[PDB]
This record gives structure tokens, sequence and C-alpha cells, in this order.
RNA sequence: AACUAAUCCUAGCCCUAGCCCUACAAAUAUAAUUAUACUAUUAUAUAAAUCAAAACAUUUAUAAAAGUAUUGGAGAAAGAAAUUCGUAAGGAGCUAUAGAACUAGUAAAGGGAAAGAUGAAAGACUAAUUAAAAGUAAGAACAAGCAAAGAUUAAACCUUGUACCUUUUGCAUAAUGAACUAACUAGAAAACUUCUAACUAAAAGAAUUACAGCUAGAAACCCCGAAACCAAAC
RNA sequence: CACCAACUUCCUAAACUUAAAUUGGGUUAAUCUAUAACUUUAUAGAUGCAACACUGUUAGUAUGAGUAACAAGAAUUCCAAU
């Protein structure tokens, strides 16, 4: 068998959707 | 299993899924939009700073509003933002008195108001402090108009604004009767409450009047197929001879 | 008592497949991937406890906060009734 | 349930599966109605078996079991007509045969060739050999109950064959109920009130 | 090769993961299930107490800062914040006394079970397998005796020996408990220390301690049983 | 004018000193996992892991005991007969 491949993280800035009912509220912050 | 949704969303999604969403959006605004009552009873903290326990620093502060009673009497009356306050009382105003089971009473009244664009007096409960309110808005018609829906704290206020609204609205004849002349000048008077027909209506509906209300608009009688195929038939006959 | 008058069928295990042959494999992602992600990071269970332990009173609370609101009503109240003798068995006991 | 060869439902099955009894299930691997390629009357060839080998016609099928009943192959023996005055006649009793046992046969050239299911011109399904690919088609198995339709003659209370094949209806806005009244000239002028559904 | 019996493996369950959700006729709320008029028509209070405080009375929970300050018959206990920080099908579970009470909510509120086992095929006469529980049979007994031991040519004779557990006291000729077979049936926590190691005036993968400390690991404290008390239905 | 009799003591082979809450240390039946072994075993990691006794629970079978105990008018030529 081959391994897996390493896990890898979605790199760069990631704005949140206010709209979307998921989002978190601190993730909605202006300090966020 | 544990719900995607926790319960406080669940009525969010009946609000934003079935015959909500149609809805009309003058009045799913209105539902929507909340504001906070006028403060009668309780004061907010003066000073945003106080010192913390732990630490013994100055700190960010918060309020803590005092429980307040609005009983539905209340949404059957005109309230200037009155209510009873339920709660304990120490007896004399120290702590090291004893603690006593109060019910405190605001002064309740019945009383008669002329209203303007209703041409009739209303005989209503109410408490001193929408007199006040009364004649601070130049007019009892007007306090019913500027008064929010919670600062008024009355459904038939409400209600009363309801029908000031859509009278106002439709320029309805109904408005000083036999004295095209005088309606005039109420309309005028009163002009800056003048809005659309369709949101008049729906102005303090209840969400049980509201829903019902909806469906007996989008409520229509079966189709005969016979005229959906007549229909369908001509339809397609009149392309063929294009 | 009495016992079986059949023997088993014989069963063989393959100790190489990919799941045996692959275990642990990543488990060092911090120190051979310049500490980015924890090796806590990597645990898949129930939301309460992952990268978290603790005595049996702790995971139900923290049970409770994480899933309360998501939980049933009926859940709930057996949960809530259940902390009360968790918490004072190890407690006052 | 465990299916048998013993009909549902029949004496040999109630006594098979009686109500009480709660055997460790026998697991049969499910086969869609597209995968299965065996039907009565098919001339298949036997893969495993005590008549491994001999192409036989099928004439029953439990799919429950997956099961393929040769008549005349996979026979085991047993005696017909036991009785205290004689002995018994022993005769052919078959037994059946997994899917899996038997393979479908190849008209033109008889042996067991995989085949792959594949629609017509028509239409209709047919299983269509992996290998030197030809239409198997479709066996014809008599009526059940022995009657063949042409050579049918009507007994009592059986209408003839033009009669049924006649068609009488013409479109138009009546019910039955109203057809029959301008047939028969039932008139009634009586009305009911006015009535309220609730 | 003996009767009574016994044997078996799946019925299914359990916990997380994932996922929210937005899916015959006839008769019926009258007296439900009564084919058509009567008679207008209708739920829900702080949640409490129990409980803890060895009674009882105010009172008693149900990411880091931190179980700290504060609060509290200052006692059982209760307990923030400021300020930092937070992107995203499986089981070292059970296998018919186990696992859901379950094959089943089946056989006034309400309570709530018992059990099944052939093989590829029974359109092959329904399977075998076991000196295997106690109970019995095959095969009743023979002066003498906690029934055994030392023995012996010899089963019994000769010699020796006050049933067992618990409890009393380190004693019972006390006193409790036991027809027998099978299954089931009760010790759980880390504040500090020692021990085992890493690195060291530094140690811990953020929130911790330090003039040899610091980090990690290991190391611990049962079960069943009242008279009672209260809430909401019937 | 002795002998008998205790593991007291001696002797051959060995051994190195005599109540019970409590306390230190070394093993082990069983089940599962990791990795092996291959007539049923090893090294590690684990646990619903060992019952003559909880007014304990379920099932089987004894004992009392084949004991206590129990029952229909007559004849005939016959129970839908006299």
């Amino acid at each position: 068998y081959r391994a897996p491949p390493p896990p890898r993280r979605r790199p760069g800035p990631h704005s949140p959707d206010p709209e979307n009912l998921l989002t978190p509220r601190w993730q909605l912050t202006p300090r966020y | 299993p544990l719900h995607r949704y926790p319960v406080h969303l669940w009525q969010k999604l009946r609000l934003r899924q079935g015959i909500c969403a149609r809805l009309p959006a003058h009045f799913l605004r209105s539902l929507e939009e909340e504001r906070t009552p006028t403060p009668v009873h309780y004061k907010p903290h003066g000073t945003k700073f106080k010192i913390n326990p732990k630490n013994g620093q100055r700190e960010r502060v918060e309020d803590v509003p005092i429980p307040v009673h609005y009983p539905p009497e209340s949404q059957q009356g005109l309230w200037g933002g009155e209510g009873l306050i339920l709660g304990y009382r120490y007896a004399n105003n120290d702590k090291l008195s004893k603690r006593v089971k109060k019910v405190w009473k605001p002064q309740l009244f019945t009383r008669e108001l002329y209203s303007e664009i209703l041409d009739k007096k209303f005989t209503v409960t109410v408490t001193m402090r929408t007199l006040d309110l009364i004649d601070e808005a130049y007019g009892f018609d007007f306090y019913i108009l500027k008064t929010p829906k919670e600062d008024l704290g009355s459904k038939f206020g409400m209600d009363l604004k309801r029908g000031m609204l859509l009278r106002l609205a439709r320029q309805d004849p109904h408005l000083h009767p036999e004295n095209p002349e005088r309606r005039a000048a109420i309309y005028d008077k009163y002009r800056s409450f003048v809005i659309p027909e369709a949101e008049a209506e729906w102005v303090g509906l209840t969400l049980e009047e509201a829903l019902e209300k909806q469906r007996l608009l989008e409520e229509k009688d079966p189709v005969p197929l016979f005229k959906v195929y007549v229909e369908e038939l001509v339809q397609r006959l009149q392309e063929q001879v294009l | 008592a009495f016992v079986r008058l059949t023997l088993p069928p014989p069963k063989v295990v393959d100790r190489w497949n990919e799941k045996r042959a692959l275990f642990g494999v990543y488990d060092n992602i911090g120190i051979l991937g310049n500490f980015e992600k924890h090796p806590k990071e990597l645990i898949k269970g129930p939301v309460w406890l992952r990268g978290w332990r603790g005595n049996e009173l702790q995971r139900c609370v923290r049970k409770k906060k994480f899933v309360g609101n998501r939980m049933f009503i009926e859940d709930l109240h057996n949960l809530n009734k259940r902390i009360s003798y968790l918490y004072k068995h190890f407690n006052r006991h | 349930y465990r299916y048998g060869m013993s009909r549902p439902g029949s004496i040999a099955d109630k006594r098979k599966n009686p109500p009480w009894s709660r055997r460790r299930p026998v697991v049969v691997e499910p086969i869609s109605d597209e995968d299965w390629h065996l039907f009565c009357g098919d001339m298949v060839e036997i893969l495993e078996g005590k008549d491994a080998g001999k192409q036989g016609k099928v004439v029953q099928v439990v799919r429950q079991r997956n099961w393929v009943v040769l008549e005349g192959l996979n026979t085991h023996y047993r005696y017909i007509g036991r009785t205290k005055d004689h002995r018994g006649t022993m005769i052919a009793s078959e037994a059946p045969l997994l899917h899996h046992q038997v393979k479908l046969v190849d008209p033109v050239d008889r042996k067991p060739t995989e085949i792959q299911w594949r629609f017509t011109e028509a239409g209709e399904r047919v299983r269509v050999s992996t290998r030197s690919g030809r239409i198997i088609p479709k066996p014809e198995f008599p009526r059940a109950d022995g009657i063949v339709p042409e050579t049918w003659t009507d007994g009592p209370k059986d209408t003839s064959v033009e009669d049924a094949l006649e068609r009488t209806y013409v479109p138009r806005l009546k019910t039955l109920e109203e057809d029959v009244m301008e047939a028969m000239g039932i008139q009634e002028t009586r009305r009911f009130k006015k009535v309220y559904w609730y």
C-alpha cells in the first residue's frame, strides 16, 4: 500500500458569509 | 441523534419556510424587527465602569433589567409603558428588614379619548403616563400613530393604529362624513403617517391572523380540467395557426 | 454448566492490511510538520472529547455543554439527573 | 422465514417454518432483476452438483434462495407410494441448484457462456453472450393451467372470441349511469334540497 | 450407547459517527370510532419537593483567567468577569439469565411477560451430538456409629477422629444461615509524596513552576435492604 | 531397683526456629487487542476476568410422598333402551 497524503489545511484569508446560519457569531465580529 | 439546528433555530426555520416566506415583505419586516420598549421602572447604569471584585480594578459594566409584567388587559387598553412588577420587597427599603411578597400595582384607569381620524370617542383602560404622552403627542391620534408598538404596549392601540393608518392611506371618505373639507384637514394634519394600503392592512396583525389571512389570500378554487384543457387546446391551436 | 459439542470454524486474520500496516502513520505530524498541526488535532470522535480527557463527571458535564441544545428533551432531563448522582459521588465521597 | 423447495404457505412449508421457528437465517446474495438471467424453460448447464456438466431446462425458480430447479437433473432417489401393503416405487426427485451452479447455453454452440443483458430493437431485454455474442431468445413455456389459448373450446358462460374483442364504446360526455338512463329511459324530476357539506 | 436432560447461533440490542427536520370500504371526538340536526366549543401557573446541610429554618451546581476572588445558618456549598483565545460508518460493546422491557408494549391511572435452534436439498420419511448438572435406573440393605483416615490378604470388623460458614473472644454440646444442580451476584477518584524517565538555570506543543528545578508515566478509597417525604395523574 | 512415654533432643537425608487487625514483596486462572505462535503457546496493552453464603435473582430437579387428598341408586331386553 501507499500511505495517504499528509493532511493539508486551506491557506489564505477566508471571509465568513454573514447570512449563513451555520457561521458562528464571533466569526462575524469586527474583532474577527 | 442530535438535531443539526438548535431548538431556537426551529422557529427561525419555520419563519423562513412555507407560507411564512410567502407573507408580504413589508409585514415580514415589521415582525422581524424588534424595538425595545421605553424603560419606565428601571434605569440603565449611568456609568460604564465599576470595580471588579476578583482583581479590584475598574471594569466594564452590565445592566440587569427589572422584571415588569404587562397583563393582557394592557393589550386591550392603552397603557403608557406602565406595568405590574411582581417579586419580593424588603420592608422599609433596608436589607436588614423582613422579606415580604409584594405585587406593585401602577394606578390603572378607564378613560375616554377623542380620535380625529376616527371621529369617535373611545373609552379605554389608560394610565396617567399615557395621558401626558397624548398631550405631548399633540393629540390622541398622534400618540397612537407616533408611538411604536412596544412603547404603545397595546394590541388595541396597534389595532387602532392599523385603522388610522388605513384611513390615512386610502383617503377614505369615512373620515368626518358629510364634511369633505374637514376630512382633508385631518388627512393633511396626519399626512406624515400616510402609507401604502397593503402595509397598513398588516400593521398590528397577530401571527395566527397573518397566517390565516395569507392562506385566505392564496386559497383558490380548483380549476375544472375542462377549462384548463380548453385554454391549453386553444393555445396549441393558436400556435399552430401561426 | 455445559459446553459446545461442535468446534468453531477456523479463522485467518491478515496482520498486514492497510489499516494495521499504516497504523500510527503521520503521528509525528507536529515535529515533522513544523508543529503547524498538533497530533491532538488528528483525533476524530465525539465532539466534547476531541483532544480532551477528564473524569466521568467532567466528561458528562462537557458532553452536556457541547450538545445540550441539540440533545433530546428526554435525554437532557436524564442527563441532568445522572449528573446529580455523579457530582455527589465524586464531590462528597 | 427460510424459503425452501416447498411452496410458501404449503403444509410442508408450515412444517419447515412453524410460527415459533427462529432458526439461524440463511443469507442469500441479493440479485437484481437486471442481474438475474435464469428463467423457467431456459436451457442451462450445471457448473457443479450431482449432474454437473449436464444441460437442462429450468422448470422452477425460487429467486428468494437463488435456486434454479432442473427437471430430471440434480436428482436423488425417493420412494413413491410407500404403504403398508407395498414398499413403494423409487422415483426421481430433483434438488435445487443455486444460480452460480448453472450457466446459460448458447443455442448454436452448446457451452456455458457468460451472458450480458442488453436491449433489442423491440426494446425487450435479451441476454447476450460475453464471448461469441449471440441473442438467447426467451424460451417458450406452456400455460400453467395446461390450456393452449387457441385450442381452448368455449364452455358454458364463456363469451365467444369475437364478442370479447368487439368495441362498442363511443366517446361521449356521459357516464355509465347517465348512459344507462338514456338506453332504458329512466327519468327523475325530483331534486334534493340544499345540503351543507361539512 | 439409559431415562429425565443437555447441546447450538442469530432474534436483536448498545455506544459514538453521520444525519436534523421542512413526506380498503365503512365509522369516528355525540357516549370518539353510533351513516343526518340535539348540547356550543378548550389546554396551561415560580416547577416543587425529595435531596445536601449527618436534624432543620436562609440556603443546596445539575479555550484560558479559575474552581481563584467574591457569595453563603461564611456551612453544605455557590461562583462570574476584565483581558486573551477559538475558520474545517465504526466499537480491545452484548450474543437468548447477556444486549433495548421486547420475538412485544404483544400476552382505571398504570403495571407488564414467557420463548427459538436438521440439512445443500424434506418434490432427500426431520438432523445429529453428550462415561457430560442435580434427579433416577441398570445394581436395596447386613452388629460399630460427622462416615474419613492409617491401613490391610480382605468392602464391613482393628485403630484414630466433638459437620461447615458467620459470629461471638484467640471457647462452643452456644447462636445464626444452607433440599440439591446450573447461571448470575459487591472497591470507583491523584492535592501532595516516593518510584520510572526526558531536558536542565531552565522545563512543559499558549494560560505552569523555578536560587535544581520542571515535564511525562505509574501509584486510591464496594454491593443489597427501611419506616418515611413530595409533585403530578387516576 | 528398671521400663514406658512428646519432632524436646540425637540419628540418615534436609532444615536453621514457635498467636492476629495491620504493612512490604513475588506469582497466577480467564477474556479481548497489538505482534507472534499453529494439538493450543509467547511478549506487550487491556477488562462486564475466578462466589458453599447480599430477607440475593432465574431455571432445572429432589425430599415430605405415591403420603394428605379426592368419586357414580338397582336389574335388564340397553347412554337420547325399558
